[PDB]
């Protein structure tokens, strides 16, 4: 009796919803057809007898990525009628998405939405798929963020966001749309998680020892953070964690919900078995800054909470005596205000593998979703980019052009202005 | 090898 | 269509000839209530 | 769906497209007959790009070919794949417009264009969602540079929201094959400016050097240039045609390569290109392939590209390969080389990857720049055109059809306004 | 220019782009008043084809003139 | 004083040169491959040898 | 003295605020009657 609905738009949405739903179906038991050869109600809904219809909506303007969806080996699986596609791209401008065709969108969006909310009886909250560096997927995700908070009012909605990397970047507009996106989901979206690509290939590199990753094996990992993120809902545990028991523990105050995460051990099946893979080293390489998802460095900042997932056979005592080594350690301050900053959570499923895939099978993981000071660069960083082009207008005119005021790019600098200044206020010892 | 400072 | 213009486009479409009439003769006459004379000037033009 | 329909007029856009439409034939299987032969099914889900569907199974191109004087097109239905073209949009004169911009823009132009643009209307009014229009012409000639520009008006008066191209062949001194070249080039540069969202302009001289010195053959010829503008030009839409990682239709494009709206005049280059004897030594690789596109004799114009600094630069990749690799090669190309990037727009390179190469090569890639050193050229013609006008040679001809001399002073004065505001930014820093 | 970039600096950075926009458009009754041509405050073959059009025009309206 | 001056004054063109040169020298620590973090190749690109 | 000024001083030292301001308003209400709007405005700044 308890449900979430997840949501993807944008082509780098879609492709990390494919990948995750792999995941889902292989932990569950489910063939590609959706037929079994009493956990999946988390995610899925019984159609009385036979098949299983995932809680997901896919959402594109641009066809091309549906339409593969629609031909590969899980066409039978999706309902054929929530695989809202439009004709026209936004082609990377965010005011198109938001102004111009994705409001004749939205509304089947919307419908389909209601129609899988009244078949939920104890819906926890929603989750949300966009990379943020688009059109299509910005404009659209606002507005639909924007559409749901008031719809739905209290429910909880969170955002698994992919920011731009510091210096690897494959548009040039792509700030604006950024700052723009972050102005929207600044006051609408209860939980922001960072995904930049660069450390996950830096992750990839390092860890799975992959010299020509592609998208698909960052897509993988990201599936294997949200199901462990996600697996307390649907399996037994000695420590529970419930959706809604995140802001009363890693959100200090309303307006500060940014937070990075991190995922251990991450270690391919040729060298796994040689060593022992203990608790302690787990939750010793879940720290290091070197495996954080987002490309931030945490020595940088100030800890405000650490809500950290495990699963596998972890038993308490143990998770205690690494807690308290961290806690030991110098190089790990935390703010003055939070005496204990950690919120342990304990599951006895092991991680599943995904057969062709890159990590092997391991009997104890970790996953940490910590928020921290040290965001702040990140912000500043995108701000710099996005105050060098708009000293000089520069592609202003594609903006303009398309139902939205001059005047709408200088409040998102003053949000994250003020952002900036709240994280500076916050970090400050009293 | 020098930084700017260095080069200056 | 001038609701669908741009800000620009809005006042070369909707007030120029206006303007630049009531301008032309600002400059030529130079009176002493300027934005009197424009006020009425544009009233009277329609 | 989000198909365009191909517009080609004077005897130089009937030759590049004449070879145009034999590659796209061969890249789908289409017979000279308009019988599928194919072998994947990928070749048919989105042949309505392109090509029409008529009873009997059979399909035919919707391209439009206009010119002042029959014989070019009586010459192209004989060629190989000349079948393809349906007889009733072939539209020409019986007169000729003789090289003279005045004839083919005033008098004998405007009376013929009706029934061309009756067949243009049909052709648009009909398809499923418009996306736009390709133009192939040359500035060299009278009835092309004339009859094509005050088309590209006219259509652009009726669909302004669509997106327009133009491929367009300027005359180089160095291969100079008409006196009166530099009247008709100024001319049609200042209507070209005013209406075409996309300019890409080619030169001869280019395509002799790159054919002399890259495949090293012994024997030029009109089909070998005509080859190479077709191979670019069909790279530009592909991702459109194909599935691929990250789909980029011409707005896209359009939305990140132009900064301001009278910016958009971009020279063009095609990798690999490899001599017939070195076609084994070689070793396909993406930095193989990154190197080679970034060179400066592979330009297909004679314009110096380290003479200036690149504005924006794109590039569209073929075949099936990483993304990481891809994403820090472009970064490498941009660190090595920071003095011929402009400062004050960071992360100024775009990327899309297609995973369908060519047929015969594994990979493929399409650079698309917009630098500011095609100044050279606009600043070469305008020089001839001002050493020709001071003593009123050859003015005659254009005088006695209603034309007169001051659209020559204003099409002189706004080509150089044109091109001391295409280097003001040169020069700017942040 | 001058006087209208001084005037133009006197607007804060958000409507900078929209005064830079009027100052350019300002710049077009000004011509105007300075010259006198009502067609430049926007952006033998046209007089011709404009000729041709108006006679043919004129010849439908001599035969309104024949009805 | 007057070398902080003119320091100053040329800093700009001093700082163009700088970025000019330290990346021109082929480096077969810094070839394309093993560089697995942005922060060292802004590091190296901080750097003249 | 604004008569003395050249045609662009003139304007700029004479109608240059006043014009700007409404232009403003203009590009921001759009309304349906721009010309009747600004020569009203005009009338209002004196
Ligand atoms: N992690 C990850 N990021 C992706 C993937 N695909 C695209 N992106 C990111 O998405 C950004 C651009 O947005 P896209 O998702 O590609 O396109 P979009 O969101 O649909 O917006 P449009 O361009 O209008 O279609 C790029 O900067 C990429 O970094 C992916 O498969 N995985
Ligand atoms: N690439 C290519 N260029 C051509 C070909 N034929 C002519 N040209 C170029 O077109 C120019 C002459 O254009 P022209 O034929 O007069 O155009 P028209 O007036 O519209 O018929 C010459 O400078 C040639 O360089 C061809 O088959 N291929
Ligand atoms: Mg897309």
């Amino acid at each position: 009796m308890r449900e979430v609905i997840s949501i993807h738009v944008g082509q780098g949405g879609i492709q990390v919803g494919n990948a995750c739903w792999e995941l889902f179906c292989l932990e569950h038991g489910i063939q590609p057809d959706g037929q079994m050869p009493d956990a999946f109600n988390t995610f899925f809904s019984e159609t009385g007898a036979g098949k299983h219809v995932p809680r997901a909506v896919f959402l594109d303007l641009e066809p091309t990525v549906i339409d593969e969806v629609r031909t590969g080996t899980y066409r039978q699986l999706f309902h054929p009628e929530q695989l809202i596609s439009g004709k026209e791209d936004a082609a990377n401008n965010f005011a198109r998405g938001h102004y111009t065709i994705g409001k004749e969108i939205v509304d089947l969006c919307l419908d389909r939405i209601r129609k899988l909310a009244d078949n939920c009886t104890g819906l926890q909250g929603f989750l949300v798929f966009n990379s943020v560096g688009g059109g299509t997927g910005s404009g659209l995700g606002s507005l639909l963020l924007e559409r749901l908070s008031v719809d739905y009012g209290k429910k909880s909605k969170l955002g698994f966001t992919i920011y731009p990397s510091p210096q690897v970047s494959t548009a040039v507009v792509e700030p604006y749309n950024s700052i723009l996106s972050t102005h929207s989901l600044l006051e609408h979206t209860d939980v922001a998680v960072m995904l930049d690509n660069e450390a996950i290939y830096d992750i990839c590199r390092r860890n799975l020892d992959i010299e020509r990753p592609t998208y698909t094996n960052l897509n993988r990992l990201i599936a294997q953070v949200i199901s462990s993120l996600t697996a307390s809902l649907r399996f037994d545990g000695a420590l529970n964690v419930d959706i809604t028991e995140f802001q009363t523990n890693l959100v200090p105050y309303p307006r500060i919900h940014f937070m990075l995460s991190s995922y251990a051990p991450i270690i391919s099946a040729e060298k796994a078995y040689h060593e022992q893979l203990s608790v302690a080293e787990i939750t010793n390489s879940a720290f290091e800054p070197a495996n954080m998802m987002a490309k931030c460095d945490p020595r940088h900042g100030k800890y405000m909470a650490c809500s950290m997932m495990y699963r596998g056979d972890v038993v308490p005592k143990d998770v205690n005596a690494s807690i308290a080594t961290i806690k030991t350690k110098r190089t790990i301050q935390f703010v003055d205000w939070c005496p204990t900053g950690f919120k342990v959570g304990i599951n006895y499923q092991p991680p599943t593998v995904v057969p062709g895939g890159d990590l092997a099978k391991v009997m104890r993981a970790v996953c940490m979703i910590s928020n921290s000071t040290a965001i702040a660069e990140v912000f500043s960083r995108l701000d710099h980019k996005f105050d060098l082009m708009y000293a000089k207008r520069a592609f202003v005119h594609w903006y303009v052009g398309e139902g939205m005021e001059e005047g709408e790019f200088s409040e998102a600098r003053e949000d994250l202005a003020a952002l900036e200044k709240d994280y500076e206020e916050v970090g400050i010892e009293t | 090898s020098f930084d700017f400072q260095g080069f200056l | 269509k001038f609701q669908q213009l741009p800000l620009r486009d809005y006042y070369e479409s909707s007030v120029t000839q206006v303007l630049l009439e009531g301008l032309r003769e600002l400059g030529a006459k130079r009176p002493e209530n300027p934005i009197q004379f424009l006020g009425k000037f544009l009233l009277d033009r329609d | 769906m989000r198909e365009i329909v191909h517009i080609q007029g004077g005897q130089c856009g009937n030759q590049i497209g004449a070879k145009f439409w034999e590659v796209i034939s061969d890249e789908h299987g289409i017979d000279p007959t308009g019988t599928y032969h194919g072998d994947s099914d990928l070749q048919l889900e989105r042949i309505n790009v392109y090509y029409n569907e008529a009873t009997g199974g059979r399909y035919v191109p919707r391209a439009i070919l206009m010119d002042l004087e029959p014989g070019t097109m009586d010459s192209v239905r004989a060629g190989p794949f000349g079948q393809l073209f349906r007889p009733d949009n072939f539209v020409f004169g019986q007169t000729g417009a003789g090289n003279n911009w005045a004839k083919g823009h005033y008098t004998e132009g405007a009376e013929l264009i009706d029934s061309v643009l009756d067949v243009v209307r049909k052709e648009a009014e009909g398809c499923d969602c418009l996306q736009g229009f390709q133009i192939t012409h040359s500035l060299g000639g009278g009835t092309g540079s004339g009859m094509g520009t005050l088309l590209i008006s006219k259509v652009r008066e009726e669909y302004p929201d669509r997106i327009m191209e133009t491929f367009s062949v300027v005359p180089s001194p160095k291969v100079s094959d008409t006196v009166v070249e530099p009247y008709n080039a100024t001319l049609s540069v200042h209507q070209l400016v005013e209406n075409a969202d996309e300019c890409m302009v080619i030169d001869n001289e280019a395509l002799y050097d790159i054919c002399f010195r890259t495949l090293k053959l012994t024997t030029p010829t009109y089909g070998d240039l005509n080859h190479l503008v077709s191979a670019a030009m069909s790279g530009v839409t592909c991702c459109l045609r194909f599935p691929g990682q990250l789909n980029s239709d011409l707005r896209k494009l359009a939305v990140n390569l132009i900064p301001f709206p009278r910016l958009h005049f971009f020279m063009i280059g095609f990798a690999p290109l490899t001599s017939r004897g070195s076609q084994q030594y070689r070793a396909l690789t993406v930095p193989e392939l990154t190197q080679q596109m970034f060179d400066a004799k592979n330009m297909m114009c004679a314009a110096d590209p380290r003479h200036g600094r690149y504005l924006t630069a794109s590039a569209l990749f073929r075949g099936r390969m990483s993304t990481k690799e891809v994403d820090e090669q472009m970064l490498n190309v941009q660190n090595k080389n920071s003095s011929y990037f402009v400062e004050w727009i960071p992360n100024n390179i775009k990327s899309s990857i297609c995973d369908i190469p060519p047929k015969g090569l594994k990979m493929a890639v399409t650079f698309v720049g917009n630098s500011t050193a095609i100044q050279e050229m606009f600043k070469r013609v305008a020089e001839q055109f001002t050493a020709m006008f001071r003593r009123k040679a050859f003015l005659h001809w254009y005088t006695g059809e209603g034309m007169d001399e001051m659209e020559f002073t204003e099409a002189e004065s706004n080509m150089n306004d044109l091109v001391s505001e295409y280097q003001q930014y040169q020069d700017a820093t942040a | 220019d001058l006087g209208l970039k001084l005037a133009v600096s006197t607007i804060g950075y958000r409507d900078r782009y929209t005064a830079e926009q009027c100052a350019y458009c300002l710049d077009d009754i000004i011509k105007s008043i300075e010259t006198g041509d009502s067609n430049q405050a926007f952006r033998v073959i046209k007089e011709k084809k404009k000729e041709e059009e108006a006679q043919e025009e004129a010849k439908k309206k001599y035969e309104e003139k024949r009805l | 004083d007057t070398i902080n001056i003119l320091l100053r004054r040329y800093n700009k063109i001093l700082k163009n040169v700088f970025v000019k040169y330290s990346n021109t020298g082929f480096s077969a620590q810094f070839s394309n491959k093993n560089v697995n973090s942005f922060d060292a190749i802004k590091e190296h690109n901080s750097l003249i040898s």
